[PDB]
RNA sequence: AAGUUUGAAAAGCACUUUGGAAAGAGAGUGAAAUAGAACCUGAAGUCGUGACAAAGACAAUGGAAGUACCUCCAUUUCAACGGCCAGAACCAGCCCUACUGCAUUAUCCUGUCGGGGGUCAAAAUCCGGCGGGCAAAAGUGCAAGAAUUUUGGGUCUUGG
RNA sequence: UUAGGGAUAUGUGGCGUCAAAACUUAUGGGCUCAUUCUCGAUACGUGAAAAGGGUGUUGGUGGAUAAAUCCACCGGCCCCGAAAAUGGAUGACGCUUAAGCCCAAUUAGUGGUUGCCCAUUAUUCCUUUGGUAAGGGCGGAAACAAACGGAGAAAGUGUAGCCCUUCCGAUGUAGAUGUGGCCUGGAGGUUAGGACGAAGCUUAUGGCGUGAGCCUAAGAUGGACCGGCCUCUAGUGCAGAUCUUGGUUGGCGUAGCAAAGAUCUAACGGAGAUAUACAACAUGCAACGUUGGAUACUGGAGCGGGGAAGGAUUUCGUGCCAACGGCACUCGU
RNA sequence: AGCGACGUCGCUUUUUGAUCCUUCGAUGUCGGCUCUUCCUAACCUAGCGCCGCAGAAGACGCUAAGGGUUGGAUUGUUCACCCACUGACAGGGAACGUGAGCUGGGUUUAGACCGUCGUGAGACAGGUUGGUUUUACCCUACUUAGCUGGAAAUUGCGAGAAAAGAUUAUCCGCGCAAAGCGGAGGCAGUCCGUCUGGGUCUGCCGUUCGGUGGCAUGUGCUUGGCGCUGCCAUCUC
RNA sequence: AUCGAAUCGCCACCUACAAGACUGGAGCUUGCUCCCUCGAAGGCGCCAAGUAUAUUCAUGAUCACAAGAAA
RNA sequence: GUGAGAUUGUGAAGGGAUCUCGCAGGUAUCGUGAGGGAAGUAUGGGGUAGUACGAGAGGAACUCCCAUGCCGUGCCUCUAGUUUCUGGGGUUUGUCGAACGGCAAGUGCCCCGAAGCCAUCGCACGGUGGUUCUCGGCUGAACGCCUCUAAGCCAGAAGCCAAUCCCAUGUCCAGAUGCCCAC
């Protein structure tokens, strides 16, 4: 197990209850790369625990052959005398993002590595986070806002496919795999959701009548 | 300022570090692509190196000066007793790497295998696998074996088999090791449920080489080269030893760098190791897959020689001894010294060509002694050239 | 080069004990033996040893400002009491914020009649004539409007 | 334009993150797409680009033919022109409904009238110190015991400043001067201390001064001298000279102790052993002398036997192992 | 096509100058050898456009520096020339890379000779022969070789799974799943308090294990031997 | 078991997807008209299991980490 | 809380308090592979062919096949090199009385010499996808036509990226498993 035997032994010796910290989880499909990373970088310096998710689908402005070259100019730079100590080059889009964030953080101070260590990125949406709460979005980082639709753009996961990120197919098969499992379960619930949605209008009838005039005032009726 | 005359650099920067290998075992770093039409099969096998001989065969290659002619080709003999299959393991496929799912252990393991887990076995309490052999049965233990198979069927991409050597059935007292060398063997072909069907039928059963390989196929070998300990730059890399007059010695490299970078680059040749580095050769073509002496003697006889013989030379393979079990005979050198374990794996490189598709028919196999110059093929050929002899004239007086 | 200056006095450690011896452990002399022979005081620098503080690689130190744990050094307080820590009221000063008037408009306002323009047909944008006039408001120019004159905030940025 | 601090406000420069400020401001107008030194984006800083080109796009001027079109010319941004040696630089990431360029504004035709952040600056408040400093008080007004409103008040350059109120300045190399300004060995005075512990020494011993420094506390330190104050006096203040002398120290149990072939065994000596809290090896290692035996070297131009020069007790016997014979001695010059 | 005068605009820092900013209590000062790497203004190698490109050979240009770029005679030479091979024998940088890496032929000393100059000692960026090439054990780099902590990157107890599907109850297998299905040891004594339940121990009988005694088959296989399964039985569990 | 902790929103209705030159449905006249659920709302929680007749609270003595801990 | 140990300057023995530390991992195997390294490159011959082209003189190339140069990673069956195996034999001077056995000449010298090591002086092996540039096109406007481009698209270089190959969790793998503990 990842936890030590003692903090399993401690948690069982003090009992109480399982714990999870308050965590944000940001979807990332069609969020501009460098705008979404800034917003995230400033929330990591404020003490927030952020799970980035679907990094493959982040966008960049401009043609794909162009942003390929930008990353290839980044491969050209390595330490010539001993590259194992030369600047490292990460491929996988979740890693491209934690770098675009990281270089925007004071990463050489214990609060710069304390902020970064609170971010967690992913490809797709891993089961570790599929169902916990509702995914959030960064409306000033969105593509349908930030980019004129006339301009060509890139999908970070397609750019990073033609550098050494070979997991692209493995991810596309896990996204096709979940989005069914979710929408099968979603439509399954349509029997229940309509029950409640009916039970509010059906309750508004036999609910005491001086309250419903309040709901009509302040508008929930 | 530029170097006066260009010459190709010494050594291959892709085999760096020159580094003494983590294992003597020579495991395969990959396995060939899945065809997923061909029936499932095991893709590699553990093999012990015995020695080398040459052979005589006649080439069929239209277009060559050697066209229909006899050619003497050196050949390495590698004995390969049956491997036993102790386990099944399978691999979920994640956006980072493969990951094992579980492993299903056979219901019986020899002491050869659990000989691994201790480092002093005979003075151990010898409790390895004591508890599962107990829990692999009853009820809660029939279920858990069943749900990890069902885990493979649903969630697994690759499925492998844990197979170890038999060092009893190979009786060689120069190898010395009573621990059973263990590796995983990947099962290629068929759907994922068809692999579990095969692998579940292999457990506890032996695997002969001929089931894995075919005579004239090529197989590429994963093995660990002969360690020389620290060697100078001239043996380690090519470095064109310096002239006689030089002060402080001539086997050095002279200029290991410019002023700037003020550093020594990783590409400049230094001294060390020249080690037992791990290597995977390609396209080592199998000439003969033999059979054990006990079963089918006349190993080195042919449709041509017709003299009852075996592959073990007169006086044994030097430093190795007689090859008791079935063996592969394989054209060319294999890295590593005698006695070392190696794995033959189904060839990865695409095989379409005249050289690499051919039917090998051997005319002759050289059993002459490798000590000295052996001029005799068999012990009978020797007793004909001498005959009665002073120590022989004596032993008949014991009668 | 080198005080041979131990102590008042040699009283310069008898004796037991481990050791081949050097010495060690005891004991004894003396106010002091951490005055035991170079022997008064016995510094700096460097090293050992117990305890403890922690500490990633930013060479280390350094500045400023906190906090954590110690310190037991200092001063103070211990009952109709305090020189300690907090809040809340009021007072002077200071700072800040809210609160608005005087002029000005015309290359304008609004009728109407000629054009002119367009549209299915009109109106409008637009030029001219003749009446009337205050766009009642304008991002015009200046602004002095007593913030306890029973009610604006701040002062842990001042002192009571 | 800099005495030590606080507040408010600002300058140059800025408000996507790094990084304080538009949590990416406006309910402002345009223009721009740039494929391996990667479009552009801090003046001074060629700290990088020209001539010449472009039916890329966006404007304008002149002329011309009539459903709109055509010819010439001139701009803006962008592109070509545009090739260097370690991987690399709008400062980094990155930005394209700009986080780019030109212009403009302040919560936006809704009322005019200061968006926000940051200086050792400005304004103001407190504290210091110095003036070409400015002014006031200084003839004790009277009253007044403990027990069960106090205390100062000096005719003054400088102090722990005679007291108080006020105003301006305050950084600085070389250099000049001031200090009732700190320290040190001594001499003339004066006042004290000390075996109930002087000088010296040591300390997470605090207190005072802007500072040199002073002073108290502790010593499970010491063992006999010594402090303050006025004046005199000088061999009077240390971190640096390839400073002098003594000591110590990292490098370091490191380089190394490799010409002249070489020793081995047994018994005896010796403290140097055959050294042990359910056998012997696995738990006393290595090394020494003499005698016998073995093996080997010098090889008569000798590690043979005698003399000069030079040394001068090294010669010889007994004892002896502290130091010395760069390892070891039980041996020895 | 390929050139391109008279003019004109630039680039490069592999030439030589110009300057004198750094180093005179010292940065070892020519060339070769060795070795690595980088640049592209591309000689060969890959792909292509164009020609005064019929073919063959080649001219000019484009992307492109991944790979390759020699054996010798003479010279101290760099440079230069000729011989010979080759697909080609491209141009360079890295303190005019590279002397605690070497070499010491040259320059740049003391000896000596000649020529020219000087009355003379002596000079000559002229010629000649001979002329000491010192140190790494420190730090980093690099090449190999070991030991070893560590996620708040040593601490906080500061909790995040590229997990699975649910409240003390699912008891398990299957199913995307809905629907739906097949399979679940029991009995008798104990403690403790929330639909009776939990927590163990004990007595009793069973299935799947466990280990003892007999009989075949598959596999392997000796140094006629090593070992395991298989049915039954008993025993233990 | 040290241990006393900083944290202060729960959920088996959010915890599926997509688009933004567009996503309630439709007609020709293609920017207007008409229809619907009217196109701008995850649910719940915030002191009686529920909006009405109730019912312990102190002395923890005006602020102090909330002296509280399973929504 | 529980276990252990400390509290060392001026004597002994008590007790008390306090401080520090341990209190759950250990050990063995099979694997994942982020990142970093990176490699094969070039020619000749057969054949096409005396063909295309050309008046002739002359004179190509691709698929395919076979070899080779340079480089790389190995290997020791063969052949070659090496011998302190002082292996066996020979042999010179000296030497133990001769012979035998030897011995000294720092390995006397000579011939042969296994194992091992080793040689482009021997032997073996050295490969697959994709994104793009240049360029040639398709569809197709701007601009009633035209146009490879403005939007979209095709083909596509020894370049660049990945597969293979080398080191690999300080990439802290909640990857899998063996066994003993602790809970």
């Amino acid at each position: 197990a990842f936890p030590s035997r003692k903090d399993a032994s401690r948690a069982q010796r003090k009992s109480a209850k399982k714990h999870r910290p308050e965590i944000i989880v940001i979807d990332l499909k069609d969020h501009v790369l460098g705008r979404a990373a800034a917003v995230v970088a400033k929330q990591l310096l404020l003490g927030k625990k952020i799970t980035v998710v679907r990094c493959e689908q982040l966008n960049i402005a401009g043609t794909e052959i162009r942003n390929k070259i930008k990353y290839l100019q980044y491969l050209r730079k390595r330490k010539l005398t001993n590259p194992t100590k030369g600047p490292f080059h990460h491929r996988a889009p979740s890693d491209v993002f934690v770098r675009t964030v990281r270089s925007m953080l004071p990463r050489y101070t214990k609060r710069g590595m304390k902020a970064l260590n609170s971010l967690v990125a992913y490809e797709g949406i891993p089961p570790n986070v599929v169902r916990t709460g509702g995914r959030v979005v960064i409306p000033r980082a969105q593509r349908h806002v930030c980019y004129r639709s006339e301009r060509p753009y890139t999908v970070l996961g397609n750019m990073c496919k033609h550098v050494g990120w070979k997991y692209s197919d493995v991810v596309a098969n896990l996204e096709k795999a979940r989005v069914e499992k979710a929408s099968r379960h979603h439509e399954k619930q349509a029997k229940l959701r309509d029950a409640w949605k009916s039970a509010r209008k059906e309750a508004l009838a036999k609910m005491p009548k001086h309250n419903v005039e309040v709901l009509k005032k302040f508008g929930y009726a | 300022s530029h170097c006066k005359f260009e010459h190709p650099r010494h050594g291959h920067l892709g085999f760096l570090p020159r580094k003494r290998s983590r294992q003597i075992r020579g495991r395969a770093r990959a396995f060939p692509k899945d065809d997923a039409t061909q029936k499932p099969h095991l893709t590699s096998f553990m093999v012990f190196k015995a020695g080398m001989t040459h052979i005589v065969r006649d080439v069929d290659r239209p277009g060559s000066k050697v066209n229909k002619k006899e050619v003497v080709e050196p050949v390495t003999i590698l004995e390969a007793p049956p491997m036993v299959i102790v386990g099944i393991v399978g691999y979920r496929q994640t956006p980072v790497g493969l990951k094992t799912i579980g492993t299903v252990w056979a219901h019986h393991t020899s002491v050869e295998f659990r000989r691994r887990y201790y480092k002093n076995w005979k003075q151990s309490a010898q409790l390895a696998f004591s508890r599962q052999k107990q829990f692999a049965n009853t009820k809660e233990g029939k279920v858990a074996e069943a749900r990890t198979l069902n885990a493979f069927a649903k969630k697994a991409s690759v499925i492998r088999v844990i197979a170890h050597t038999q060092l009893r059935k190979l009786r060689n007292h120069r190898v010395g090791v009573k621990k059973a060398h263990v590796q995983e063997i990947q099962v290629n072909g068929g759907s994922v449920a068809a692999k579990i069907a095969l692998a579940k039928s292999l457990l506890e059963k032996e695997v002969r080489v001929d089931s894995v390989f075919q005579q004239s196929e090529a197989c590429d070998v994963c093995s660990v080269t002969k360690g020389h300990g620290t060697e100078g730059v001239v043996k380690r890399w090519g470095v064109a030893c310096l002239p006689r007059k030089t002060h402080r010695g001539l086997r050095k490299v002279a200029c290991i760098g410019a002023w700037h970078p003020a550093r020594v680059m990783y590409t400049v040749a230094r001294a060390g190791q020249h080690g037992y580095h791990h290597r995977t050769q390609l396209n080592k073509k199998i000439y003969q897959i033999g059979r054990s002496v006990a079963v089918e003697p006349n190993q080195a006889t042919t449709t041509y020689d017709l003299t009852a013989k075996t592959i073990t030379p007169m006086g044994g393979f030097v430093g190795y001894g007689t090859v008791r079990n079935d063996y592969v005979m394989l054209k060319g050198s294999v890295s590593g010294p005698r006695r070392r374990v190696m794995t033959l794996r189904r060839p990865m490189a695409p095989q379409t060509s005249r050289q690499l598709k051919e039917k090998i028919v051997l005319k002759f196999i050289d059993t002459s002694s490798k000590i000295g110059h052996g001029r005799f093929q068999t012990k009978k050929e020797k007793n004909q050239w001498f005959g009665p002899l002073k120590k022989d004239r004596i032993r008949r007086e014991e009668r």
